[PDB]
RNA sequence: GCUGAAAGCAUCUAAGCGGGAAGCCCGCCCCAAGAUGAGGCCUCCCACGGCGUCAAGCCGGUAAGGACCCGGGAAGACUA
RNA sequence: UGUCGGCUCGUCGCAUCCUGGGGCUGAAGAAGGUCCCAAGGGUUGGGCUGUUCGCCCAUUAAAGCGGCACGCGAGCUGGG
RNA sequence: GUGAGGGCGCGAGCGAUAACGUCCGCGUCCGAGCGCGGGAACAACCGAGACCGCCAGCUAAGGCCCCCAAGUCUGGGCUAA
């Protein structure tokens, strides 16, 4: 939680640091306890459905602040002959198969890169952003049950 | 031999609506356009407060009713059963939620039409700044 | 949202290259906006649009004071394009240009009192093994005690044509601006000289 | 499928997010303000002239306009 | 409270015949098996018999099942 | 006069530990109490046996958030469908 800026609000809490900010809305019926170089978090009771809601929020915000703290980024493994990527601009197109070559947007929040044709990071601040883009692109082609081909992640083959 | 009341005046209302339950809000409201608050009511006659609702789209509602409360509307026609969830309707003309479950808790009868038209309905606040503007809660 | 008014004239044939393309012959005459709609007045956008002129005799109604406060040679039939604010003046063919396609509004024939065998293309019945009292009769038109009605919308005989009809997406063939002549593939609601409307289609 | 706890792990779910059907809502064509919750815009006409004091009425004349009648119509049973 | 079948006109269910979407597969691909979602629309013509049903000819994306007094005789037929 | 009885609870046969089925036994209500309150509506389920009148009063079953009389009553739990 170093160079870190937390704060609060009704429901959600802030987050600010090297790499920008972000809102984190959180459980309103827990406890954001800010500290000195620390935060926290404090349920209201012991109850089943309090437990669950404590440990979100928990590890929640952690991923919040780690994600101003150095930023998130997942890899990417093209497989198959014919198979590879190319950023282009911003904006990565990768053929894989298809006639038509496809073209992945950069949204906003995560910049992704191709260090190689054979690889494809993407760098982002959000957990969550990162998520969802990551498995966009092995979206694009899942890994073919019967060989080795299309994208993968650090995951074994499907064989 | 029982008092009957004479001609009144209108007693124009403005009931808030954010934050409060539908059907609770909706229980109250009616019970002022019937006169039924009023000692000197009757049946017969029909003379319950001008009620006023603004800001009906902040109208919140337990549970999992914005996707599961469904109203149904039948069309004359064949298989002009047209459904529509609680969700759509807010989306849409709002207002038009918190009209009914009023409308569904006023009396059958002519009147209990005539007691409809008293109410008036919105989502801003804002009305039509009339006169009375007696705010309630 | 290009839009013009007009009179289906009549319809022949012409030849593209060398392969001949039947053709309804509109006339989009010139049309002087009498009127702009706006939302800040109107709620919606639009412009009403004037066609053909007209002696000021029948015009007696103040609607001369309706052309008066717009300046404009009083015409007979004024109708709105939707969403289509032009340039102050004047609509012409020349809206369109030939490859564009079109949408088209009319009034279609009055078939007037019509036989379900026509006005819903149905069937009725043999023309031969019996009954001979039911031939081009709907047969059946419900169940027994339950339902114990019918439909609303049930296909029965009526009064059939003389509706609105808007034909979708003709392509305009040619347009001469000499004579105000639009040119369109023929299949146009209305009889000949009688009005119509035709804009833009919605292909996208 | 993401992010994720209860339940140190793991989990698409419990808070939340994205993907996803000839299907649902719209979009397209028709009807539609008797939507008595009778909408809206442009333009035109405009006071009493006579009984009703008080009140909403009543009477013959009026305006913008409309109607009747007649000649007709790819409108039409009739009417519209 | 007229009874089978046909004819006309249909309309609803979905336990889905086809087209749409999806998991699994003893799924290489193509094709198929099976389950799940999904009525929007579609669901041919003839021979035989009163027939319903069924067999058959030639096709199809497919030639679904069933409710509606085994829908429908103040609509028809009248072979049984 | 009646010698078609009917439903419900209970105890049996028949039935298929089916039937608003049937056949006996004990009771009961409708029949004849389709008069009154409850049960949305409804002979026989719960309440109750209408001589007539009353712009009086207590209660029965049931019920007291609005349609609809009367508590959005008090206290302690549970359920998220
Ligand atoms: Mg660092
Ligand atoms: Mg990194
Ligand atoms: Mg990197
Ligand atoms: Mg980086
Ligand atoms: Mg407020
Ligand atoms: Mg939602
Ligand atoms: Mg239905
Ligand atoms: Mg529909
Ligand atoms: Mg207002
Ligand atoms: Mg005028
Ligand atoms: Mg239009
Ligand atoms: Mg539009
Ligand atoms: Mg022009
Ligand atoms: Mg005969
Ligand atoms: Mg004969
Ligand atoms: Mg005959
Ligand atoms: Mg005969
Ligand atoms: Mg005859
Ligand atoms: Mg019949
Ligand atoms: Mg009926
Ligand atoms: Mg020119
Ligand atoms: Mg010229
Ligand atoms: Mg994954
Ligand atoms: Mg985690
Ligand atoms: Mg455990
Ligand atoms: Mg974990
Ligand atoms: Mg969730
Ligand atoms: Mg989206
Ligand atoms: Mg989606
Ligand atoms: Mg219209
Ligand atoms: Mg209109
Ligand atoms: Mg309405
Ligand atoms: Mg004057
Ligand atoms: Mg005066
Ligand atoms: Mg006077
Ligand atoms: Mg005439
Ligand atoms: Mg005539
Ligand atoms: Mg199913
Ligand atoms: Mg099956
Ligand atoms: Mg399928
Ligand atoms: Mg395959
Ligand atoms: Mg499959
Ligand atoms: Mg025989
Ligand atoms: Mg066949
Ligand atoms: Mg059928
Ligand atoms: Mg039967
Ligand atoms: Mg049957
Ligand atoms: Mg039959
Ligand atoms: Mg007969
Ligand atoms: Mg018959
Ligand atoms: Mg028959
Ligand atoms: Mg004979
Ligand atoms: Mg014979
Ligand atoms: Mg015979
Ligand atoms: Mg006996
Ligand atoms: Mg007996
Ligand atoms: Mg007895
Ligand atoms: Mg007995
Ligand atoms: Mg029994
Ligand atoms: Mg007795
Ligand atoms: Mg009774
Ligand atoms: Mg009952
Ligand atoms: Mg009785
Ligand atoms: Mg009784
Ligand atoms: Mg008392
Ligand atoms: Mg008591
Ligand atoms: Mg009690
Ligand atoms: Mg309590
Ligand atoms: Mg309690």
């Amino acid at each position: 939680p170093k160079g870190v800026s937390v704060e609060v609000a009704p429901g959600r809490v802030k987050v600010k640091g090297p790499k920008g900010e972000l809102e984190v809305p959180v459980s309103p019926e827990m406890r954001v306890v800010v500290e000195e170089g620390v935060v926290r978090v404090e349920r209201p009771s012991d109850e089943r459905r309090h437990k669950s809601l404590h440990g979100l929020t928990r590890t929640l915000i952690a991923n919040a602040v780690k994600g101003v703290s150095e930023g998130y980024s997942k890899e990417l493994l093209i497989k198959g002959i014919g198979y590879r990527a190319r950023l282009v601009g911003r904006a990565l197109e990768l053929t894989v198969g298809f006639s038509h070559p496809v073209v992945v947007e950069p949204p906003e929040g995560i910049t992704f890169e191709v260090p190689e044709p054979t690889r494809v990071r993407v760098s982002g601040i959000d957990k969550q952003k990162v998520g969802q883009v990551a498995a966009n692109i092995r979206a694009i082609r899942k890994p073919s049950a019967y060989h080795e081909k299309g994208i993968y992640y650090a995951g074994e083959p499907v064989r | 031999k029982t008092y009957v009341p004479k001609q009144v005046e209108p007693r124009w209302v403005l009931i808030d609506a954010e934050g409060k339950t539908l059907g609770r809000l909706a229980t109250k409201i009616a019970t002022l356009l019937r006169g039924k608050h009023r000692p000197d009511w009757t049946p017969n006659v029909a003379m319950g407060d001008f009620v006023v609702v603004v800001n009906a789209d902040k109208i919140r509602v337990t549970g999992k009713k914005l996707e599961q409360k469904i109203y149904t509307r039948y069309s004359g026609y064949p298989g002009g059963l047209k459904k529509i969830p609680l969700e759509k309707m807010l989306a849409t003309h709002p207002e038009r939620v918190l009209e009914h479950a009023v409308k569904g808790m006023l009396p059958k009868g002519p009147l209990g039409r005539r007691l409809f038209k008293r109410l008036k309905v919105y989502a801003g606040p804002d009305h039509p700044h009339q006169a009375q503007r007696p705010e309630k809660l | 949202m290009k839009g013009i008014l007009g009179v289906k004239v009549g319809m022949t044939r012409i030849f593209r290259d060398d392969r001949a393309v039947p053709v309804t012959v509109i006339l989009a005459g010139p049309c002087p906006v009498v009127q702009r709609r706006t939302p800040e007045k109107d709620g919606y956008t639009a412009v009403q649009l004037g066609f053909l002129p007209q002696n000021p005799k029948r015009v007696n109604r103040p609607l001369k004071g309706h052309f008066a406060k717009a300046g404009v040679e009083p015409v007979r039939i004024l109708r709105e394009i939707r969403d289509f604010n032009p340039e102050g003046d004047t609509v012409t063919v020349e809206i369109f240009k030939p490859g564009e396609r079109v949408d088209v509004t009319g009034t279609s024939k009055g078939r007037g009192f019509a036989g379900v065998m026509k006005r819903w293309n149905f069937a009725g019945g043999p023309d031969s093994h019996g009954a001979h009292k039911i031939h081009r009769h709907p047969g059946s038109i419900g169940n027994r005690k339950t339902p114990g009605r019918v439909y609303k919308g049930k296909k029965m005989a009526g009064h059939y044509g003389a509706e609105r009809v808007t034909v979708m997406n003709l392509e305009v063939v040619d347009v001469i601006p000499e004579e105000n002549l639009l040119l369109v593939k023929g299949a146009v609601p209305g009889p000949n000289g009688g009005l119509v409307i035709v804009r833009e289609t919605k292909k996208a």
